[PDB]
Protein backbone atom coordinates (compact mmCIF):
# COMPACT_ATOMS: atom_id res chain seq x y z
CA UNK A 1 0.00 0.00 0.00
CA UNK A 2 1.83 3.16 -1.24
CA UNK A 3 0.27 6.02 0.82
CA UNK A 4 0.65 9.67 -0.33
CA UNK A 5 -0.78 13.00 0.97
CA UNK A 6 -2.13 13.70 -2.57
CA UNK A 7 -4.98 16.29 -2.78
CA UNK A 8 -6.28 14.16 -5.71
CA UNK A 9 -7.18 11.63 -3.00
CA UNK A 10 -9.08 13.91 -0.58
CA UNK A 11 -12.42 15.53 -1.45
CA UNK A 12 -14.45 17.39 1.17
CA UNK A 13 -14.17 18.22 4.84
CA UNK A 14 -15.70 16.95 8.10
CA UNK A 15 -18.73 14.79 7.18
CA UNK A 16 -18.27 15.44 3.44
CA UNK A 17 -14.61 14.36 3.60
CA UNK A 18 -14.06 11.25 1.44
CA UNK A 19 -10.82 9.33 0.62
CA UNK A 20 -9.83 7.56 -2.66
CA UNK A 21 -7.68 4.42 -3.02
CA UNK A 22 -6.48 3.26 -6.44
CA UNK A 23 -5.76 -0.40 -7.10
CA UNK A 24 -3.45 0.21 -10.05
CA UNK A 25 -2.24 -2.73 -12.13
CA UNK A 26 0.99 -2.81 -14.14
CA UNK A 27 1.18 0.07 -16.64
CA UNK A 28 -2.07 1.49 -15.18
CA UNK A 29 -0.72 5.11 -15.28
CA UNK A 30 1.71 6.48 -17.93
CA UNK A 31 3.57 9.85 -17.63
CA UNK A 32 5.34 10.64 -20.96
CA UNK A 33 7.37 13.73 -19.89
CA UNK A 34 7.88 15.66 -23.18
CA UNK A 35 11.43 17.11 -23.55
CA UNK A 36 9.91 20.61 -24.12
CA UNK A 37 11.18 22.23 -20.87
CA UNK A 38 12.01 25.96 -21.31
CA UNK A 39 13.28 28.67 -18.90
CA UNK A 40 14.32 32.38 -18.95
CA UNK A 41 16.44 34.84 -16.87
CA UNK A 42 15.00 38.38 -17.34
CA UNK A 43 16.94 41.06 -15.36
CA UNK A 44 15.52 44.59 -14.85
CA UNK A 45 16.85 48.11 -14.10
CA UNK A 46 15.26 51.35 -12.77
CA UNK A 47 15.60 50.22 -9.11
CA UNK A 48 18.09 50.36 -6.17
CA UNK A 49 19.37 46.84 -7.06
CA UNK A 50 19.24 44.83 -10.35
CA UNK A 51 15.79 43.10 -10.36
CA UNK A 52 16.32 39.58 -11.81
CA UNK A 53 13.45 37.04 -12.22
CA UNK A 54 13.18 33.32 -13.20
CA UNK B 1 24.38 77.79 -64.71
CA UNK B 2 24.59 81.50 -65.49
CA UNK B 3 21.37 82.24 -67.35
CA UNK B 4 22.58 85.29 -69.31
CA UNK B 5 26.34 84.55 -69.50
CA UNK B 6 26.23 85.48 -73.24
CA UNK B 7 24.39 88.76 -74.10
CA UNK B 8 23.81 90.85 -77.29
CA UNK B 9 26.45 93.65 -77.34
CA UNK B 10 26.35 96.98 -79.26
CA UNK B 11 29.95 98.12 -80.09
CA UNK B 12 28.60 101.48 -81.40
CA UNK B 13 26.83 102.06 -78.03
CA UNK B 14 28.44 101.98 -74.53
CA UNK B 15 25.51 101.40 -72.10
CA UNK B 16 26.22 99.79 -68.68
CA UNK B 17 25.11 96.11 -68.35
CA UNK B 18 23.91 94.86 -64.92
CA UNK B 19 26.82 93.17 -63.06
CA UNK B 20 26.24 89.38 -62.88
CA UNK B 21 27.17 86.86 -60.15
CA UNK B 22 27.60 83.09 -60.00
CA UNK B 23 25.63 81.13 -57.41
CA UNK B 24 25.87 77.53 -56.18
CA UNK B 25 23.01 74.95 -56.26
CA UNK B 26 23.13 72.10 -53.67
CA UNK B 27 21.93 68.46 -54.06
CA UNK B 28 20.49 66.35 -51.19
CA UNK B 29 20.36 62.65 -50.14
CA UNK B 30 17.60 62.20 -47.49
CA UNK B 31 18.16 59.34 -44.98
CA UNK B 32 15.25 56.85 -44.52
CA UNK B 33 14.84 54.94 -41.24
CA UNK B 34 13.25 51.50 -41.52
CA UNK B 35 12.51 48.80 -39.00
CA UNK B 36 10.51 45.75 -38.05
CA UNK B 37 7.51 45.64 -35.70
CA UNK B 38 7.88 43.46 -32.55
CA UNK B 39 7.52 39.84 -33.82
CA UNK B 40 6.19 37.57 -31.01
CA UNK B 41 8.26 34.32 -30.76
CA UNK B 42 6.87 32.33 -27.75
CA UNK B 43 8.97 29.12 -27.26
CA UNK B 44 5.79 27.36 -25.98
CA UNK B 45 4.10 27.19 -29.44
CA UNK B 46 7.16 25.57 -31.13
CA UNK B 47 7.71 23.24 -28.12
CA UNK B 48 4.01 22.19 -28.25
CA UNK B 49 4.57 21.08 -31.90
CA UNK B 50 8.08 19.73 -31.04
CA UNK B 51 9.88 22.51 -33.01
CA UNK B 52 13.23 24.16 -32.07
CA UNK B 53 12.05 27.58 -30.69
Amino acid sequence: IIITDSPALVSGAAETLRHSTLGLTTGAILIEQNQDFDSTVVDGTGKQNITRQY
Amino acid sequence: KIQGLVRPRDPYSNADVAAKDLRQLVDNTIKVASGTPPINIPPSMLRWIQKNP
